[PDB]
RNA sequence: UUCCAGGCAU
DNA sequence: AGTACTTGAGC
DNA sequence: CTCAAGTACTTAGGCCGGT
């Protein structure tokens, strides 16, 4: 049934997901338009952990003593303390990221971390390391605006709806936001050049990567993501070894619009 | 496929119009008169008695003959014939509707029951939808049964206006049997009547009050001015099927063979005959008519025999005799069983057993089938050389092939053709050839509920009659090898094979999206040894770690 | 396959073939000539209609532009009877050959030709394009020699409303001028 | 909020077994039973009523007294269906069958 | 009469032939199928005009086999004939029961009992003939007839006309 | 062999639309008929030597293409045909969308 | 009734690379056609088979074809074979 | 707007269409006690103006038809006062990635 | 072929 | 069998 | 006009004797 309930639908050249009526199934597969193989349980660091933490780590302040990045990780560095202009960037960062705090713990009522994202990003920058010998003892050579400025760029490339309008476009911010959130809590200044001495060269390495990486992880259109998505749920169906309806029966119970489900409790907070 | 040529410009199917037949097109089309029921014989004399099945329609007997199209059996499909009913008789699928058309028209005049003029109809008459605004029409006007002269318009309702006339009340009608029925009043203790007053809705009556519903009334139910007029859900004439529909099973010579099908029609037209020469002769009027539902029936049963009114015209014997409905209904129905999935050729099946020394995407296949499986392989001055050898080679030694098809649509047989040693293979002509070691092919282990339930593999031909899969796709088809069967389908094409090597073959389908993790790994043997070979206690000595060294194909052979 | 040949007006051919008008030159000319036929560019334009001589320059025009195109990529004046020789080879190298019609077409119309000269015809046209009158009418009236109104409008029935017997007089005096010699 | 608890309880159903299915692919279906407007069921009774083509609904259940309904009604079919080219015997608009392939002659010619 | 009707024409071809040369090829076969045919619907063919600027499109490869359909866009002149189009055309054969005129590609035909009375048929007539008062019909003899009918067959348009109205006949 | 429902889906999954059709004409059933240009049925007599291709009635003649379906489906046509439901078949569609 | 044909290569829409069944495709294709005796745009290294020609003309870019997106509605983008990168 | 205790009479609701352009929505009490959309699950929804749609419609070559539909009834639907044509505009949050657009047309 | 029946895939 | 729409029915 | 039968439709997928 679930099947024959879908065969017609696929991710349509534009990424709609339709069916033989056009008639709109999904504006973006997946929410998202990500080819579901080209997927790993990547943590999204920016969500759990004290507001504490979240300092010390994130929190780079140029005009300070103890909150300054110390010299010995970046090469530009004692020359750059005081520097107001830069403590503007360096705030923006630190002032996103703090959105980002509150919008993943908004979307994760939970405070549940690791989740499906494409473009693995701990090996991305686990090869940049090895790759190029980046000695965790010298100092970096990055800018404050290398970093932050590259960042930001990273993002206008991650392309999943081309789109020429606004509509479009903006259906394209959407359909990212949660990486980029990822790509941002990966990619802040104090953890790129603390955390893992990245050298400017390894740095748009990483770059480039993450930016084509995606590319691949994008949707093919053609894939005919009905039969897909069906056969995967009826698939686990099957091998379903099996007080409340569960499972097997229950599924039934489901696709059948229940009108009278066995178990049918109602938990009240 | 259907071979010999045509200048019959080709395309594909766009759309496909669904309509029903106007008494008169399967006049048009018909090439049959068909008036004798009986098979054909001229009389003992085997040929076909220009009466039923061959009139002219299709043949039998492997003979040109066919309406001159010859074309012989393969080519020439079926010819229809008509045969002109006897008394318009209920399309049994139709029927229902026949009855919901009724209890939405008022007989006499044949127009509807609701006008705009009664405002919940406009509503309905907006339901863009010819099949939900039938709905909403019908419940409407199932209630009023009177067909009105005079409704207060759009104006006070106290000043009514007039549309259609003759208010002759409408029967509240309801089912039985092939054929309808209503009871219609006048009053109840007032003046005669009374009671109900039940008559019998002769299909005659019914059809000819359809036909006289309105043009746009078509249009306001649910029907279509061209493809689909209310007054053809009632047959009037009754179209053919030719031999190809319902062959003849002919047992060697002067033998029987006609189909159950043939059966239901040669009935149909007898109960036919019987009828017309009743009236056109001693009609004892009233007692014709208890031999028409005889004709009712059939042509009805032959249309379905799985009904409600029971009585499955059981074809002496007991048989039941499976109705038109029966070759299509789900599963085994021509749709679900012969369309959506078929029997196919260059196809092969056999007992797997796996093996921990073919690499993860090869398939060992055994010579027997390496020698019965074939590719259509164009000579080209590439393979030219090696093809010829083949061929010549013969099709019994493994590394050959068994068919060559020069461009003049003629095979010759390698096997026999007493000429197969020659041979001048000529670019442009086809050889079918022996699976040879890598050629994609589609190997699956049913029930097929996963998209990795089928895959491709590198044929890797071996000795012995198993299919030897490697053993990490082993968990991916759901296979084990206590005596299970795997099947396995040969390309054809150049871009055929093409599609299963670039989308099908097992190392693209190592990532599973169902669950965006691999669906297949280290299983058994190798699993439960990686781990004790592993261990800090565990050492190895010279000798055997090269022995080691060296069963690993790429190893850079630096110890 | 071999799609015959299609035109460049797709009519809804539903079911219903029944009507296919008669043919007259009462100017009902089967829907593949209409007074309103679609250039292939998909806009309107008037119907084509060639006149004997008008013809005959057409086709020995591109006939014989044909025969350069046919060596541009090989390297990578009347006198009735004597073109009838001229034509005849001209085909021998960008015709058909077993195209048996159109040499016979070339024939009839060098012989039958009436203006057989360039200015002449467009000179004729110039003159017969100003009429409303449907452009069967202006061909006819080109290539078949008339001398009376009568003679005229009773060949060409489509007229005798359409023009005056004097105008259409005038006019058909004007050709007879204008009537290349030979 | 409807598509919300099917797909939350669905979820329950394939995570009962402790199983793992992407989203996107529960989603999905959760989604094609709610779009239409309701609660379209996966059943003869729901889903395959939808104004899809008659030969396709064919092939699930109804099967004859769908075309019935088809002739009647007089219909039109797409042909836009999975199911409408496997009957047809045409290459369906699917992945490889998802757009045309042409010969340009013009690079056909600057290849040489 | 005569016409230039825009036409189009899908030809498949060979992938064989998926050269340089191929449009070549292509208009070259355009006029094999088309220069010299016949339709009752167009009548008939007789030149392509514009040799140079055939429109060809990308054309499509189709499914199994990988030969591609190419729609060219094209125009040439034509003629159908039409019941009355009055045309003069030369005498061809002529026998006991008339004598066929060709105008153009094609043959029209007069009937002993099309033409005028007075004008008899000759028998002992080297070559046959057809006289009358101050008249003499024959092998070559130019004629004008009216098309009275049109009678479409394989690729060639017959049709039946008369020389018994008014300003028919001989010219 | 068969390959039933099950494996259509598998195939129809992996996109591999060439080998599917190919599996359903030139591996099991396959067949080439004619077709009205008008009444879109198969009436067509297609005497394919001497190219008379008819089919009167609709009376055409010269509006006439060759079609590959499954035999089954030709069957599965006039299966619906003897039940008075007729399968138009159209070379091209005029619905648009 | 849209005769208004299809996107300009200008406002083209669609995505900037191949898609897995447009080269599985397109290989196919081009190598059907090769091995149907049609001329080879590449420089044949010894490479007898044709889907090993073809996957080399689509490393040279060097293939004629034309893919035809199609589009929910109808329209549609022309992209060549050149045009469109090879991420696959 | 309105807010009946226990109902209405048959006889008088019968009489809302009476007096267009104008319309009347007929609310119960019980049924206002607490709002919907303040709902864990319901997530917020949008009206759009005949541009804001026909823009929706020019920015994804979509007919009104394949467009996916809300109820007339739907709960949310009058809360926002919907009308048989107008379009919605849902935003959720997504598991996938942060927030997904959609839009429905009623019924 | 057809119609019933039975059996196997841990 | 189970189970879901639809028909019929005393109010 | 609103309630309990009335009334009808599939049940997985391949492969391998009697009459
Ligand atoms: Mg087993
Ligand atoms: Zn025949
Ligand atoms: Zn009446
Ligand atoms: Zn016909």
């Amino acid at each position: 049934r679930l099947v024959k309930a879908l065969e017609d639908i696929m991710v349509h050249y534009d990424n709609t997901t339709r069916n033989s009526l056009g008639n709109v199934i999904q504006f973006i597969y997946g929410e998202d338009g990500m080819d579901a193989a080209h997927i790993e349980k990547q943590s999204l660091d920016t969500i759990g952990g004290s507001d504490a933490a979240f300092e010390k780590r994130y929190r780079v302040d140029l005009l300070n003593t103890d909150h300054t990045l110390d010299p010995s990780l970046l090469e530009s560095g004692s020359e750059i303390l005081g520097d107001l202009k830069l403590q503007v960037l360096l705030d923006e960062e630190y002032k996103q990221l703090v959105k980002d705090r509150k919008f993943l713990r908004e979307v994760f009522v939970d405070g549940e971390a690791n989740w499906p994202l494409p473009v693995n990003i701990r090996r991305i920058i686990q090869n940049a390391q090895q790759t190029f010998h980046i000695d965790h003892t010298k100092p970096s050579d990055l800018t404050i605006k290398d970093i932050v400025l590259g960042v930001k760029d990273l993002q206008e490339n991650l392309l999943v709806l081309r789109g020429k309008n606004e509509i479009i476009q903006n259906a394209q911010r959407d359909a990212v936001t949660l990486f980029c959130c990822l790509l941002r809590s990966r990619l802040a200044t104090r953890r790129v050049l603390q955390e893992y001495r990245l050298t400017k060269q390894a740095f748009d390495w990483v770059l480039s990567n993450i930016e084509a990486q995606f590319l691949r992880s994008v949707v093919h259109p053609g894939e005919m993501v009905g039969v897909l998505a069906a056969q995967s749920i009826g698939e686990p169906a099957t091998q379903m070894t099996l007080k409340v309806t569960s499972g097997v029966p229950r599924l039934k119970e489901i696709l059948n619009v229940a009108k009278n489900m066995k178990t049918p409790s109602l938990t009240v907070y | 496929v259907g071979q010999q040529y045509s200048s019959a410009p080709l395309r594909t199917v766009k759309e496909v119009q669904f309509g029903l037949f106007s008494p008169e097109e399967v006049r048009a089309i018909s090439v049959a008169k068909i008036r004798f029921p009986e098979t054909m014989d001229e009389t003992q004399t085997r040929a076909k008695i220009g009466g039923l099945n061959d009139p002219r329609l299709g043949s039998i007997d492997r003979n040109l003959k066919c309406q001159t199209c010859q074309e012989g059996m393969n080519e020439c499909p079926g010819h229809f014939g008509h045969i002109d009913l006897a008394k318009p008789v209920f399309h049994v699928g139709f029927i229902a509707k026949i009855k919901k058309v009724c209890e939405c028209v008022c007989m006499h005049c044949g127009k509807l029951l609701l006008d705009e003029h009664n405002e919940l109809m406009r509503q309905a008459l907006a339901i863009k939808d010819s099949k939900k605004r039938f709905a909403a029409i019908w419940t409407l006007c199932k209630t009023k049964m009177v067909c009105e002269t005079d409704v207060p318009s759009e104006d006070d309702p106290t000043q009514l206006v007039s549309r259609g006339g003759c208010g002759n009340t409408q029967p509240t009608i309801r089912k039985d049997g092939l054929k309808l029925v209503g009871s219609w009043k006048k009053d109840r203790a007032t003046g005669d009547a009374d009671e109900p007053e039940l008559r019998v809705l002769s299909t005659e009556e019914i059809l000819n009050i359809f036909k006289h519903i309105s043009v746009k009334d078509f249009t306001s139910l649910g029907f279509n001015e061209v493809f689909s007029r209310p007054e053809w859900m009632i047959l009037t004439c009754l179209p053919v099927p030719p031999p190809p529909v319902r062959p003849s099973i002919s047992f060697n010579e002067s033998q029987r063979g006609e189909d159950d099908l043939t059966f239901k029609l040669a009935d149909i037209l007898k109960a036919n005959i019987s009828l017309e020469t009743l009236e056109h002769n001693g009609a004892p009027h009233h007692a014709i008519e208890e031999a028409e539902s005889l004709l009712q029936f059939h042509v009805a049963t032959y249309m379905d025999n799985d009904i409600a009114g029971q009585p499955q015209a059981l074809q002496k014997s007991g048989r039941p005799v499976k109705s038109i409905r029966a070759r299509l209904k789900g599963k085994e129905g021509r749709i679900r069983g012969n369309l959506m999935g078929k029997r196919v050729d260059f196809s092969a099946r056999t007992v797997i057993s796996g093996d921990p020394n073919l690499e993860l995407d090869q398939v060992g296949v055994p010579k027997s089938i390496a020698k019965t499986l074939t590719y259509p392989e164009v000579v080209t001055p590439y393979n030219i050389d090696r093809l010829t050898q083949l061929v010549r080679n013969g099709p019994n030694e493994h590394p050959g092939a068994k068919y060559v098809i020069r461009d003049s649509g003629d095979r010759i047989d390698l096997r026999y053709s007493k000429r197969a040693g020659d041979i001048q293979l000529q670019y442009g002509w086809k050889v079918e050839r022996h699976i040879m070691d890598n050629d994609p092919v589609l190997f699956n282990r049913q029930p097929s509920l996963h998209k990795m339930s089928m895959m491709a593999h590198r044929v890797k031909v071996i000795p012995y009659s198993t299919f030897r899969l490697n053993l990490s796709v082993t968990s991916p088809y759901n296979a084990d090898f206590d005596g299970d069967e795997m099947n396995l389908h040969v390309p054809q094409s150049e871009e055929t094979r093409a599609e299963l090597s670039q989308l099908c073959a097992v190392p693209l389908q190592i990532v599973s999206p169902q669950s965006n993790k691999p669906c297949m790994g280290i299983v058994q043997d190798t699993l439960c040894g990686i781990r004790k070979l592993t261990l800090r206690d565990t050492f190895i000595e010279l000798d055997q770690v090269l022995n080691m060294l060296y069963w690993v194909p790429d190893w850079d052979g630096v110890i | 396959m071999n799609v015959s040949t299609s035109t460049f007006q797709t009519r809804r051919r539903r079911l219903k073939k029944v009507e296919e008008e008669e043919n007259a030159a009462t100017l009902q000319l089967g829907q593949e000539f209409q007074l309103k036929q679609i250039n292939h560019q998909g806009e309107e334009e008037e119907l084509i209609a060639l006149n004997l001589s008008e013809a005959r320059l057409v086709i020995k025009e591109a006939l014989v532009e044909r025969r350069r195109a046919f060596k541009r990529s090989q390297k990578k004046s009347e006198t009735r009877e004597k073109e009838l020789e001229s034509i005849d080879v001209l085909l021998e190298q960008t015709t058909g050959g077993n195209n048996k019609d159109l040499k016979n077409t070339m024939q009839y119309l060098t012989n039958f030709s009436r203006f057989r000269d360039q200015e002449t015809v467009g000179a004729v046209i110039q003159l017969l394009k100003s009429t409303g009158l449907h452009p069967f009418e202006v061909a006819q009236l080109g290539s078949l020699a008339c001398d009376t109104a009568d003679e005229a409008k009773t060949l060409i029935p489509s007229l005798n409303n359409k023009i005056s017997d004097d105008e259409l007089e005038r006019i058909l005096k004007e050709l007879s001028n204008l009537e290349t010699l030979y | 909020a409807g598509r919300a608890a099917l797909y939350k309880e669905v979820y329950n159903v394939i995570a009962s077994d402790g199983s793992y299915v992407n989203y996107r692919h529960m989603a999905l279906l959760v989604d094609v039973m709610t779009t239409q407007g309701g609660l379209t069921s996966v059943t003869r009774h729901g889903f395959n009523r939808s104004n899809t083509g008659a030969l396709m609904r064919c092939s699930f259940e109804e099967t004859v007294e769908i075309l019935f309904e088809a002739g009647a009604s007089a219909e039109l079919d797409d042909c836009r269906g999975v199911s409408e080219n496997v009957i047809l015997g045409q290459m369906a608009p699917i992945g490889t069958g998802a757009f045309d392939v042409m010969i340009d002659e013009e690079s056909l010619v600057k290849y040489m | 009469m005569f016409f230039i009707k825009d036409l189009s024409l899908n030809i498949t071809l060979h992938p064989s032939f998926f050269g340089p040369r191929m449009k070549q090829y292509l208009k070259t076969k355009l006029l094999e199928e088309v220069e010299g045919s016949c339709t009752g619907k167009f009548g008939y063919i007789l030149c392509v005009l514009d040799y140079d600027n055939i429109d060809i499109q990308r054309g499509r490869i189709l499914p199994t086999d990988g030969s591609a359909e190419f729609n060219v866009k094209y125009r040439a002149v034509v003629f159908k004939p039409f019941k009355g189009e009055v045309v003069d055309g030369t005498v061809v054969s002529c026998s006991q029961h008339g004598f066929e005129v060709q105008v153009g590609p094609m043959k029209v035909f007069v009937t002993k009992h099309l033409m005028p009375q007075d004008l008899t048929f000759n028998a002992g007539s080297n070559p046959p003939s057809y006289q009358s008062s101050e008249d003499v019909i024959t092998i070559k003899s130019r004629i004008r007839v009216k098309i009275e009918g049109c009678i479409s067959q394989v690729s060639s348009i017959h049709a039946i006309g008369s020389i018994k109205e008014d300003y028919l006949g001989a010219i | 062999l068969r390959f039933g429902e099950m494996e259509r889906d598998c195939m129809i999954a992996h996109g591999a639309a060439s080998f599917l059709k190919e599996r359903l004409m030139e591996a099991s059933d396959a067949f080439r008929v004619h077709i009205c240009g008008i009444c879109g049925l198969m009436t067509v007599i297609a005497k394919l030597n001497h190219n008379q291709f008819e089919c009167k009635g609709c009376d055409n003649k010269i509006d006439i293409y060759q079609i590959h379906i499954p035999y089954a489906a030709k069957l599965l046509f006039q299966e619906l045909m003897a039940m008075n439901i007729t399968p138009r078949l159209y070379t091209d569609r005029s619905r648009d969308f | 009734t849209l005769k208004e044909k299809a996107i300009p290569k200008d406002q083209r829409a669609t995505t900037p690379y191949m898609t897995k069944y447009e080269r599985a495709r397109i290989l196919g294709t081009r190598a059907l056609q090769i091995s149907m005796n049609a001329p080879v745009f590449v420089d044949l290294e010894g490479e007898t088979d044709p889907l090993r020609i073809a996957m080399k003309e689509l490393a040279e870019k060097k293939i004629p074809l034309v893919i035809r997106r199609y589009l929910p509605d109808g329209s549609f983008e022309d992209w060549s074979v050149e045009e469109l990168i090879v991420d696959l | 707007i309105f807010v009946y205790q226990n109902n209405i009479t048959p006889s008088a609701m019968k009489l809302v269409p009476s007096i267009p352009p104008a319309t009347i929505e007929t609310f119960n009490e019980a049924a206002l006690v607490v709002n919907i959309t303040h709902h864990e699950l319901v997530p917020k929804h949008i009206r759009l103006s005949s541009d804001e749609k026909r823009e929706l419609l020019k920015r994804y070559r979509l007919k009104e038809s394949q467009l996916p539909r809300i109820q007339r009834a739907d709960p949310v639907a009058l809360y926002l006062g919907l009308k048989r044509g107008e379009v919605v505009k849902i935003i959720r949050k997504s598991e996938t990635s942060g927030r997904y657009a959609s839009y429905r047309i009623c019924m």
